């Protein structure tokens, strides 16, 4: 009924009887949070204490009452000191509080860490703990088999490691249309919502390197990325895609919405540098 | 043209350059901030008639907050009509891709008592629905 | 064996005993194994709970008759909030009568009587109509005489509660220096300057040398034999206007105006 | 369409239940600030229109 | 400050006449909005009748 | 009957509802502005009285 | 006989299902939804007693029954069966309903309804559990059913607000089969019972519905302070979670007086004192109250006899309470009167009703206040008095007695004096000069502070119906 | 600049105090003055319950409207109480 008598136990000294005391509040950790606030201190000490076996065990009783009474903030220090038993929290609806601090807290902490240097993925800025936390969540997205979840997930935290991956795997061209329609919603959620200059830059230029692997897509799409960068590199590369086709009518429906379109300095470039590679008059 | 306006002693030159300006800063986002706070930090009329649409072609097809409180702050703040007028005309081009919210935010500047800031909400409101439409506009400019 | 604590206690050296709490309490986590703890009850649980309900229970009054500090404070802490939830439906023992006694002036031993007043209210549920006040009116009495303010009586009976002695004893000498210090408190506010003569009778001191060392740590000055509430009172005084608290807590007058002027403009 | 009697998709909304929590929990957030602004936007509206 | 601790409170009076007023205005907004609702009715029916 | 579709809001939450959270910090950022309109016209009350 | 009361009861049944049907489906405005949903409490228990009772179980086969028909048949033995006209074929429709939809709709496989079928279904369930009086088998049976139905959702705010009425029946049940029966069976699920509450309450937490917390609060503060620790009930609250959004007249009145009882066994009857009087206050003054009133009433008083300030005597007089606040009102002229003799009679005298309520041990710290109050009237009207005529006044035996007695009492400031025990008279203190302190500043600063409180509360309470108000249609 | 300035007894006349007969008076004044306008009000919020907005400001008033008249004078005098209070104990803590 109480409580107090495991609490006894905590204060009682000898390592076999604090190694019984632990696994006791362990069991009713989940389903009693107002009989045991008042010993986080001891428990702590065990955490804090590496004579232990028990440290991880101590580490997650602190943390499963720290959450209850507001300490979000405390409590995920916790979490990651515990070091495991989270496996659990994922497939239960029921416990996933501790598991959705650690994502809210990881999208905060990185952006602050991507303008002063790009990579933080394998460098020690932000601690491979924090980042293999993070990777949890993609690994259950492409579970639950939604792609626009990992794909914004990881535009919010300022990864491009996650984007190159996820879009490595629907790649198999399982439908054509499909691809394209995942790529679309990527180009629109990057405009709108990416306020740093250098990532939304970073990943539209990658989206038409995607596009063009492919041998049957659409054309229109790929020019989207062109006049969005902005970039003569870009529309040179993609008629020399239709150069091996050879297929004029393709280009010049390609053109005409790239006439349009297109900055006229820019557009000025891009067909003395298809005069230099060589081109039929028409297209030009 | 920054430095031939303070040179010039006639207000249609002046207001031609300052306009001028904003055409070069066309879609140069945060690197135009050091123009805009020249601009708006000198004491002619004609400057902030013109750094005004510096705001707005600079962040433009853009809802950043900067450009949008900075456009609303003058129109309130800075009493004379030309700089009330252009600062109100101004904030459609920077949510022009967000043209459903601006009939809310100029419903409290349609119906100011001042005819100027009025007559730049009704251009705003043209520019900001004219190729994608919006039935809340053709009734506000009613 | 689990046997040989409870042997312990029958050759009357409860200090044995306690050099037996480490080594037979890493045999006890098997036994507490057994026993749900009040989470499920059973008669297979039944049987269990006389097993527990011994071993705690003679180590429970073993702490308290070995009046060294560690072995009276520590290891009754321990063995106190579990015995009367371990057992069924909040507590059937023999010895619950003298147990729910020694509960209460544990409490009043460590010097909070919020834990008291907060206990008695939860005791009360299962002694309503059910064993009342038999002996367990000795600690209840004393809680209600110091704040009746009859210190006086208190004294009286702890006294008293030394002629049916059986580990009274060590709870008797906390509560000595506790009385003397919960005076120490009132007196400060109903003197300026009272007699040593006047001073010895209230702290209940039989001789001088123990009259003059409690005006010292109180930093009271003893000048041709009378005692001064003034220092202390002055001292506190000045240490307060030290520290810093006390310009929000007063409220500086300057600011309540900013304060009146915002709401408007607000 | 769906059912209990037929397909679930196989048991999928299970799992998906499972990390929902983190993806609710800032829009149940954001709901509760947007029942504040609002009301706050159009109580200011009415005290500029009066002056 | 005593006759500033008045006049705040000779304030929220002018207030708490104001919210009366809103919460009987919004009890009027209501009954308009009801009899529109019933009136759909009868000019649906007066095209079948006629 | 029974079940829907648990996707189907999923998608909404990082796709088109994360635009419109960032909507509704530009309807905030308008109450920021009404807040010193409606004390200007406080100021300019006091000029058009005198 | 069986056609006739059954088919005129389920009428109404139809038309409230629709009643929920209609706000949730169209997303609800939080507040006004879910006071509908209470007036429709007050129609249904009636007619659940009214025109036999299995009017239920003839509208569990009309509607979708995924399995209710089971857990309905089991409810309907216990009160004598009835099952003729309550068949398929002569109950049973799929049509009539948006709510089920036609059979088409049904046998195609279309979205789930059934969530709110269910919901709406066990409501009827915990109506008839309080309306007949049914303890024993009924407790369990019910409450095992119900909630792991409502986790097998997708804990939608809709189905939350709906449901979180469906905890305070559960929890009736559980008190007065616990209350009337002694058994170790009551004593080991009531460990089940806290830990299950505190589990849903996180869940809410997760979800952000207010009223689901609100009412889980208050269910489990009181099941502490009924087996008695302090303790656990004074850490919970200390986290300061309780809302304010969605909270009632009656659910804020309760809430305080859980406040009240904490905070004046721990021996701080100012800051207990604090909660009682907002509990009665915001509380409604009815019949239906009247239960509610009643024990408010009690607390009261006692909490102010522990300051040493007295109730007046109309307070018990113009009660229309005042032949159970008798005990109360002799507690009153005792402590006032000093006399140490007729406190002792009292508390002896009325012990069984003091110990029923269990007002009996804030009665024992009351012993103290004789004498406390006796030295405070004594030092308002002498201001100088020897030693001795003190002792008999309230009949004290030594100079020295009176001594110890004073002393406490001027710690804590009641009775505003100082003993001079240099020539043999206690001196009174209080010589005022209050408006010649820095004081008076300082409070007025709280009064000014309050207003601007009620400035606030009206400004956004004003603009939040009138949103939605100018949106509606209008001629 | 040359116009708004006003020299350096601009600044002067925000620590000057004034004669306290003069302050008590004003007090007094505005105090009694929302007495009697306010029986006016009492007269006006007693009714109120008859429709046509119009014959509400003949009837039981609304031109010179009894609730708008108290609420400026009560503002304005309580605005100064509050410059009175600071403008006094900036100089008090200042000067010493």
């Amino acid at each position: 009924t109480t409580a107090a008598p495991l609490l006894a136990l905590l204060r009682e000294n000898q390592d076999s009887v604090k190694t019984y005391a632990l696994e006791s509040i362990n069991n009713v950790v989940d389903q009693l949070w107002s009989e045991i606030s008042n010993e986080l201190p001891d428990i702590e000490a065990l955490y804090d204490d590496d004579t232990f076996s028990d440290r991880e065990m101590a580490a997650l009783i602190a943390s499963k009452v720290y959450y209850n009474l507001g300490e979000y903030e405390s409590a995920v220090k916790y979490a990651l000191a515990a070091k495991d038993r989270f496996d659990i929290d994922e497939k239960s609806q029921f416990v996933e509080t501790i598991v959705s601090k650690s994502i809210e807290m990881y999208v905060q902490e990185a952006s602050k860490q991507y303008t002063k240097d790009e990579q933080f993925y394998t460098k020690d800025i932000i601690d491979p703990k924090l980042t293999s936390i993070f990777e949890r969540m993609i690994e259950k997205c492409l579970k639950a088999s939604e792609l626009k979840l990992a794909l914004g997930i990881a535009l919010e935290g300022y990864r491009l490691d996650i984007i190159e991956s996820a879009l490595k795997s629907k790649l198999d061209q399982d439908s054509t249309s499909e691809n394209v329609k995942i790529i679309n919603y990527l180009l629109t959620l990057a405009i709108t919502t990416v306020t740093n200059s250098k990532f939304r830059s970073s990943i539209l230029r990658k989206s038409f390197d995607f596009l063009m692997n492919m041998p049957n897509c659409d054309y229109l799409t790929l020019n989207k990325v062109v006049v969005n960068l902005n970039d003569a590199g870009l529309a040179l590369q993609l008629f020399k895609k239709l150069k091996e086709e050879n297929d004029e009518g393709l280009s010049a429906q390609i053109a005409f919405d790239l006439v349009s379109s297109a900055s006229q300095q820019l557009l000025e470039i891009l067909v003395t540098e298809l005069t230099a590679q060589g081109y039929d008059p028409a297209l030009l | 043209m920054f430095t031939y306006s303070q040179e010039t002693q006639h207000g249609n030159i002046t207001r031609g350059l300052a306009v001028g300006l904003a055409l070069i800063n066309y879609g140069r986002q945060e690197l135009a901030d050091d123009l805009i706070t020249k601009m708006l930090a000198s004491d002619e009329s004609l400057l902030r008639y013109g750094g005004a649409f510096t705001i707005a072609l600079a962040y433009a097809g853009t809802g950043n907050n900067s450009a949008v409180k900075r456009l609303l702050h003058v129109a309130v703040s800075d009493s004379n009509d030309d700089v009330r007028r252009a600062a109100v005309i101004a904030l459609g081009f920077v949510l022009l891709r967000d043209y459903t919210t601006v009939p809310r935010i100029v419903q409290l500047l349609s119906k100011s008592h001042n005819a100027h800031v009025r007559c730049g909400t009704a251009f705003a409101l043209g520019i900001a629905c004219a190729g994608k439409g919006l039935q809340s506009a053709i009734d506000v400019l009613d | 064996l689990t046997k040989s604590l409870s042997i312990a206690f029958e050759n009357g050296d409860y200090a044995a005993c306690e050099k037996l709490l480490p080594p037979i309490k890493i045999e006890l986590i098997k036994n507490n194994l057994l026993i749900p703890d009040l989470s499920i009850q059973n008669d297979i649980y039944l049987n269990d709970l006389m097993i527990t309900k011994r071993i705690l229970e003679v180590g429970a009054l073993a702490s308290i008759q070995t009046f060294n500090f560690d072995s009276f404070e520590n290891y009754f802490n321990q063995l106190k909030p579990y015995y009367f939830s371990n057992n069924h439906k909040l507590s059937e023992s023999d010895k619950k009568s003298k147990l729910i006694s020694l509960y209460l002036l544990n409490l009043l031993s460590q010097n909070n009587t919020t834990k008291f007043h907060s206990e008695l209210q939860y005791l009360d549920k299962h002694i309503k109509n059910l064993e009342d006040d038999s002996l367990l009116s000795y600690p209840i009495k004393l809680d209600r005489w110091l704040m009746e303010g009859s210190y006086q009586k208190a004294w009286d009976l702890l006294q008293s509660g030394s002629q049916n002695i059986s580990e009274f004893d060590s709870f008797t000498d906390i509560l000595k220096s506790a009385i003397r210090d919960e005076i120490a408190k009132n007196t400060e506010l109903s003197y300026d300057f009272l007699p040593l003569s006047n001073i010895k009778a209230l702290l209940f001191f039989n001789n001088e040398k123990e009259t003059e060392k409690f005006a010292l740590e109180r930093n009271w000055p003893i000048v041709n034999s009378k005692v001064y509430f003034n220092n202390q009172s002055k001292e506190k005084a000045d240490y307060e206007d030290e520290m810093m608290h006390e310009e929000d807590q007063k409220t500086n007058i300057i600011e309540k105006a900013m304060d009146y002027a915002i709401s408007i403009e607000n | 369409m769906t059912a209990a009697v037929t397909s679930s998709n196989i048991v999928l909304e299970t799992h998906e239940s499972g990390i929902k929590p983190y993806f609710e929990q800032k829009i149940q957030e954001t709901e509760l600030k947007i029942r504040s602004k609002t009301e706050n936007v159009r109580r200011l509206e009415a005290q500029r229109n009066a002056l | 400050i005593n006759i500033s601790n008045n006049l705040q409170k000779a304030l929220t009076v002018k207030t708490n006449d104001e919210l009366m007023v809103i919460y009987i205005s919004n009890l009027v907004r209501s009954i308009i909005a009801f009899d529109d609702l019933i009136e759909n009715k009868i000019q649906n029916k007066k095209i079948q009748e006629q | 009957n029974n079940n829907s579709a648990l996707s189907n809001v999923n998608s909404d939450i990082y796709f088109k509802l994360k635009k419109l959270e960032k909507e509704y910090e530009l309807l905030t950022l308008q109450e920021d502005y009404i807040k010193d309109e409606q004390r200007h016209l406080k100021r300019e009350l006091k000029r058009a009285q005198e | 006989l069986h056609h006739s009361e059954k088919k005129y009861a389920e009428e109404d049944q139809v038309q409230e299902l629709l009643k929920v049907l209609n706000e949730i489906s169209k997303t609800t405005l939080t507040l006004d939804p879910r006071y509908i949903w209470r007036s429709l409490k007050d129609l249904s228990s009636l007619r659940n007693q009214e025109l036999l009772n299995a009017e239920t179980l003839c509208f569990t086969v009309n509607v979708l029954y995924p399995d209710s028909s089971s857990f309905k048949k089991n409810l309907l033995k216990f009160i004598t069966s009835n099952h003729k006209s309550s068949v398929p074929g002569s109950a049973e429709l799929r049509n009539s309903y948006p709510a089920s939809f036609y059979s088409v709709n049904t046998e195609k496989k279309t979205i789930e309804v059934t969530a709110e079928i269910n919901c709406f279904m066990h409501l009827l369930v915990q109506l008839f559990l309080w309306d007949s009086k049914e303890l024993e088998q009924l407790v369990e049976f019910n409450r095992k059913v119900v909630i792991p139905n409502l986790l097998c959702y997708y804990n939608l705010r809709s189905l939350n607000l709906i449901n979180a009425k469906l905890w305070f029946y559960i929890y009736l049940s559980h008190e007065t089969l616990a209350r009337s029966s002694e058994e170790i069976n009551s004593d080991n699920q009531n460990i089940i019972l806290r830990s299950t509450m505190m589990k849903f309450l996180k869940i809410a937490s997760l979800k952000h519905d207010n009223e689901t917390k609100a009412m889980l609060i208050n269910l489990i503060l009181r099941d502490f302070l009924n087996n008695g620790e302090v303790d656990s009930a004074s850490d919970f609250i200390s986290k300061l979670e309780y809302p304010h959004t969605d909270v009632s007249s009656s659910l804020e009145a309760r809430y305080f007086f859980y406040l009240s009882k904490i905070n004046a066994i721990q021996l701080d009857y100012s800051t207990a004192n604090e909660y009682i009087i907002a509990a009665i206050r915001k509380a409604p003054h009815n019949s239906k109250s009247l239960g509610f009133l009643q024990q408010s009433n009690k607390l009261h008083c006692c909490i102010q006899l522990l300051m040493g300030d007295i109730p007046e005597l109309s307070f018990f007089h113009q009660s229309n309470m005042q032949k159970s606040l008798l005990p109360y009102y002799h507690l009153t002229k005792a402590v006032k009167l000093g006399d140490l003799k007729k406190f002792t009679s009292t508390i002896t005298k009325y012990k069984q009703l003091l110990l029923k309520d269990d007002t009996y041990q804030l009665c024992v710290r009351l012993r103290s206040n004789v004498i406390k109050t006796g030295i405070r009237i004594i030092s308002l009207t002498y201001k100088k008095i020897s030693l001795r005529d003190i002792c008999l006044k309230l009949n004290l035996d030594s100079e020295q007695t009176v001594e110890y007695m004073v002393s406490r009492a001027i710690r804590d400031g009641v009775i505003e004096a100082k003993i001079n025990h240099e020539d043999g008279f206690i001196e009174t203190t209080e010589l005022l000069n209050i408006y010649d302190s820095e004081d008076p500043q300082q409070v007025f600063d709280e009064r000014i502070k309050f207003a601007n409180q009620l400035h606030d509360e009206y400004l956004v309470s004003m603009r939040y119906p009138e949103d939605k108000k100018t949106q509606q249609n209008e001629k | 600049k040359m116009l708004m300035n006003l020299h350096k007894e601009q600044w002067q006349s925000g620590l000057k105090m004034y004669d306290y007969e003069e302050k008590e008076e004003s007090n007094l004044a505005a105090t009694k003055s929302m007495v009697k306008i306010a029986e006016q009000y009492s007269k006006r919020i007693e009714e109120e319950k008859e429709l046509t907005e119009e014959e509400l400001k003949t009837r039981y008033v609304g031109r010179q409207d009894p609730k708008k008249h108290l609420s400026e004078t009560a503002d304005e005098t309580l605005e100064n109480n509050i410059v009175s209070v600071l403008t006094a104990g900036v100089n008090s803590v200042a000067i010493k």
